[PDB]
Formats: C-alpha cells, sequence, structure tokens
C-alpha cells in the first residue's frame, strides 16, 4: 500500500520500557499494557505479560517483594488477569 | 534488569549517533539488543536480525560493561 505507512508508528514505540521484578524466576512484567517512548503512548503487543494492579495497589509497591501482583496477559491494550499472583516489586 | 523491550526497531541503526548497547536481561520475554545515543534515545533491536548480529560483532568494544 503505497497510500499507508506504518513504520513510524512502531519505530516510535520500540524503546525499552521498565518492567517490575518478581521472586520465582518468571519473565519481569510491565505494569499493564501501556508505556511511553519519549512522549508518545505505546500499547504492547498481544500475548504480552503484563502485572494489572488497581490504582490503590500500585501505591503499595515498594522495592521489596511485600506485594502480591496479579499476573496478566495483554489483549487489546487490556491487561488480562490470569489467575496467577506472584510478589512482584520495582528495581532500584 | 530494569527494561525490557516490547516491539523491534525495524529500520536503520543509526550508526552516526550509536554511542553504546546492550543487551537486555534474560528474563525479558523478548530478547533484545538496546542501541543508545548519544543523546540518550535507546532502540530496540532483535539480536537474531544478520544486520543487529553484525553491528554487534564489529562493534564489540561499544558494549556496556
Amino acid at each position: 500500500n503505497s497510500t499507508e505507512y506504518y513504520d513510524y508508528e512502531e519505530a516510535r514505540c520500540a524503546c525499552p520500557a521498565r518492567h517490575l521484578n518478581n521472586t520465582n524466576g518468571t519473565v519481569l512484567k510491565p505494569l499493564g499494557c501501556h508505556y511511553f517512548c519519549n512522549g508518545t503512548l505505546c500499547t504492547a503487543p498481544d500475548g504480552y505479560p503484563c502485572y494489572n494492579l488497581t490504582a490503590q495497589q500500585v501505591r503499595t509497591l515498594t522495592t521489596y517483594p511485600n506485594t502480591s501482583c496479579a499476573v496478566g496477559v495483554c489483549m487489546k491494550g487490556t491487561c488480562v488477569k490470569n489467575g496467577t499472583m506472584e510478589q512482584c516489586f520495582k528495581t532500584p | 534488569g530494569r527494561e525490557c523491550c516490547l516491539e523491534y526497531f525495524k529500520g536503520a541503526i543509526p550508526l552516526r549517533k550509536l554511542k553504546t548497547w546492550y543487551q537486555t536481561s534474560e528474563d525479558c520475554s523478548r530478547d533484545a539488543i538496546v542501541f543508545v545515543t548519544v543523546q540518550g534515545r535507546a532502540i530496540c533491536s532483535d539480536p537474531n536480525n544478520k544486520r543487529v548480529k553484525n553491528a554487534v560483532k564489529y562493534l564489540q568494544s561499544l558494549e556496556r560493561s
């Protein structure tokens, strides 16, 4: 399609994003399914892992494994919880 | 590691502005090479792409220590 150019939108979203750590040796996961690259709002691809925390819960996050975080999978920019809970925390 | 790549930059690696590079944590779901420009832009790349593999092979001395 000569009239359509998606590469710029994708290139704008190819920056690393902060992920939270956990204690049971699973992959690092971001808070929800959106992230910012140089001010641009970006959405994680469908199937990407995520943590789903309410706003209250987000305030209780520390650098220690004292928060139980619901694991989810990204779908259309929503972190769909899958039932797994793990102790997640911020990495200094 | 604090950060992981969710997408790969498919374009041309910006060699003229390149300053350092690193490989994200093994606990990231997507294995990635991150190129960092002099102004600090960080660019996720596919470690299996031929141009990325060659760039990290000959630009070994640029790797984050």
